[PDB]
């Protein structure tokens, strides 16, 4: 049940990690495309207690929450449907399991470059048995303009 | 006149044993300040002394003043160095703006030495494999303590580690807690390449190894020195001396009460409470 | 960015010259830690390079070890000690007990070092010999700061001002103000043989002696030294080996809230207000 | 100058709640110190303004300032008196 | 300050002023100090405890904002130091 429209301008996504540059990149590209809110609803850090990140929305401040769980994140965020997972290629394939665990998160873009073949092809097996597109264990990120961005695909603006 | 025909008790608090200032000489800890100088003993030796009431081999002395050394200064910009100048720069005096920046030296800033020996010695003791601490640690969802530097990470070492790590190899019978922390130094710098030891690290595993290794503790002294704070103590000493040396070098620049600008505040106060 | 390519200029406050971490080593004051531990200068050393920013020859590297070594601790019947003591013993931090012991290291304990130094230099400046100097004190109605002791007066020195002063004698190239100090001495133990000069006073005179006397000091930067307080600065940091020793004591005797005893306060409150 | 025309950016840390006196008057919570002087809550109020951040009822304000004086003061022989008559005796 | 608000406007008295122009006045001319007590309560430093008492409230107001925002250590950036270390000591 692959969907055809994978971004939209009310897509909202889950950054796996501190990329503090790449979601801030992301917010850039979000405020130069006229989009009315945030592609990024939260980040989620395991080695950290939960807090609120404070972002550039153009020129204000906006607070991001930082959770330590993705349980938590994804049950505050119920309309997420975009995880970018950051996670080395050490910690890509748990975390993308327990991701996909989550019948809300429609797409998963893995950024990490060196994952096993075998673990990638495990992770194919169960993206198809669940219906979820990942975008690419080696990838940089795909970019709709006007739409949506993922992590730190084009550069900065 | 009572006590001194002795017709009377009185119970005494505040037992001490660190320091007999009556009598004909300083005592530190049995052995009397003549003493002290005569066996040319340096700072170590009266930290030893007085810390610790020992009378500490020459090469623990050593180590002990080469970690206060190190731990001397590391800027300003760090908290308590700013907390510091921050009142120094206000016209207090030096035991005021030494004490306020000392204030700051707790968990986040200047805890990384006792956190770094205590979850380092309880892995040891529990005779877990290195591979399985650094596993157990991600697991957990917790940071090692004492491992990752911001640069210097690989043919860049931290060079002042070096030295430290060097004086231990060459001067200490015996690291068996050393020897674990440069293994879980391996395993996390195969991990990514600047998850090297600390000072603040190799400061907390290289001293529990002194302390347990070394003769004159039974294990169950070296092993409740750490757990009272004397690790928080040799970080405090050292950083005094950098924190007295902003005090002085403030007071001496001539440079006058310190406001924050106010566009790095970011106001968020309610809307009408 | 915008910095990064240098289209824009912010002022930069928080001059300092003590250290700088922003690069490949720790720089105390332009010296490498690593050649802070290569030319084996020691504690004193890096008192000198963060202090005064100066390399200091290696007698006054010595003799600044010394001096903190003779202050480390007298004793916990002393008023700083005895609030460490309190501070430990109600259960709080090293950092807070350490703080609370530090905060009564004022003009009435611990000023002695640096209200004998500036007494002792404003004489010898104004060209006042010491029998003059003395009688001077006398009509103002002041006693000399640094000269005075309890018990131990004539063939009973102070025997760690003895120690202080040997080391002063045989390493120091001129010392024109602890001479000085010494008639005074002779002097005031013609008075009564208990005036001799304190470990307080010594340390003071001997430390402007050392500032003014080696090399590297102008006399215009030897004077302000004094005016900020590095003296002070000495007494804190001699001082606070001895106050860590108190809390560590405290903590491992295993002792509990202290409560001063009713019997020993006398309570003088008015009438009905 | 390029920020007063906003050209450029900076994050700013310490972000604060509790206080503004950037204006025309101080701010504790949301309420000016006009208004809170005007509407007659005493130091329960402020507290409850500063630590709380809100404008609590009467009966909790006087409490506040009740519980404030009955932990004024406890003789000089407990351990924090204790210190403090040390180091005032010592000329601090 | 009518003197010095004829000079520059802004040259007015200050929270700070007036505090301790009106409790010096307070202590006496109210009634219960004699003048004498009422100057060594000045100069013994009574009037810096109300200043410490008042922000008091305040620092622990900042103290109990910035853990409930949960604000971490704060490193100073290095942009605003200037060292001015010497060449070589
Ligand atoms: C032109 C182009 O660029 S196209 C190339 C396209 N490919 C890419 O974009 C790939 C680039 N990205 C990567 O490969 C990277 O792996 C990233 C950015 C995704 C993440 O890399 P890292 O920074 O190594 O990951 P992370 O920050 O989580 O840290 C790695 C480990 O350090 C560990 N660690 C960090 N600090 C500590 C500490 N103090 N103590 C112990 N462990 C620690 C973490 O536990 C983590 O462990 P894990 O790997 O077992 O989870
Ligand atoms: C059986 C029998 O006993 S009967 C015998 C009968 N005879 C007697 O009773 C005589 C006994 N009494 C004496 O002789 C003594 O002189 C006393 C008790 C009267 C007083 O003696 P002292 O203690 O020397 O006097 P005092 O305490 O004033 O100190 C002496 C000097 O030390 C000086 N001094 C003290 N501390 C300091 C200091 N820190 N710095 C500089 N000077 C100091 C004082 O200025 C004083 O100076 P001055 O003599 O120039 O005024
Ligand atoms: O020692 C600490 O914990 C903090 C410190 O000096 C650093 O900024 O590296
Ligand atoms: O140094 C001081 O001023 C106080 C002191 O140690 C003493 O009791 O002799």
């Amino acid at each position: 049940g692959k969907s055809t429209t994978l971004f939209s301008r009310h897509t909202k996504a889950i950054v796996w990690g501190m990329q503090t540059r790449a979601v801030q990149g992301m917010l850039d590209f979000d405020y130069v495309c006229s989009r009315d809110e945030p592609s990024v609803a939260a980040m989620v850090y395991p080695f950290t207690g939960d807090h609120k990140q404070k972002f550039y929305w153009g020129h204000k401040e906006i607070l991001i929450p930082v959770f330590k769980n993705m349980a938590d994140a994804m049950r505050k965020h119920p309309e997420v449907d975009v995880l970018i997972n950051f996670a080395s290629l050490r910690s890509a394939y748990d975390s993308t399991m327990e991701t996909m665990n989550y019948a809300q998160i429609r797409t998963i873009a893995i950024i990490a470059e060196g994952i096993p073949e075998a673990l990638t092809r495990k992770l194919i097996k169960k993206a198809d048995q669940k219906g979820v597109t990942i975008i690419g264990p080696a990838t940089v990120g795909g970019i709709k303009p006007g739409c949506f961005k993922i992590g730190n695909t084009g550069g900065m603006l | 006149w009572a006590r001194e025909l002795g017709l009377i008790r009185k119970p005494a608090s505040f037992m001490t044993s660190i320091c007999d200032e009556r009598g004909q000489e300083l005592i530190y800890a049995g052995m009397p300040i003549t003493e002290v100088f005569k066996e040319e003993m340096g700072i170590g030796g009266v930290l030893g002394l007085l810390w610790f009431q020992k009378r500490l081999p020459k090469y623990s002395c050593q180590f002990i003043e080469m970690c206060l050394m190190v731990t001397a200064d590391h800027g300003p910009a760090v908290s308590g160095a700013h907390n510091t100048i921050i009142c120094a720069r206000a016209g207090k005096d030096l035991v005021s703006s030494l004490t306020s920046g000392l204030l700051t030296i707790g968990d986040r800033f200047g805890g990384a030495l006792d956190a770094a020996a205590k979850m380092f010695s309880k892995a040891f003791d529990s005779g877990i494999i290195p591979m399985e601490f650094v596993n157990k640690m991600k697991k957990e969802g917790k940071l090692i303590m004492g491992i990752g530097h911001r640069v210097k990470s690989i043919n860049n070492p931290d060079m002042r580690v070096q030295i430290l790590k060097d004086y231990v190899r060459q001067h200490f019978p015996a690291t068996p807690l050393l020897d674990y922390a440069l293994e879980v130094e391996k395993i996390t710098t195969s991990k990514k390449p600047n998850l090297i030891l600390n000072v603040d690290g190799l400061i907390g595993v290289a001293f529990v190894d002194m302390l347990r290794n070394c003769g004159s503790f039974t294990r169950e002294e070296a092993d409740e020195y750490i757990d009272i704070g004397a690790l928080n103590g040799i970080f405090v000493l050292g950083r005094s001396m950098g924190f007295i040396g902003h005090y002085l070098d403030q007071k001496r620049l001539k440079q006058g009460l310190y406001r924050h600008p106010w566009d790095d505040i970011s106001y968020v106060l309610p809307e009408h409470m």
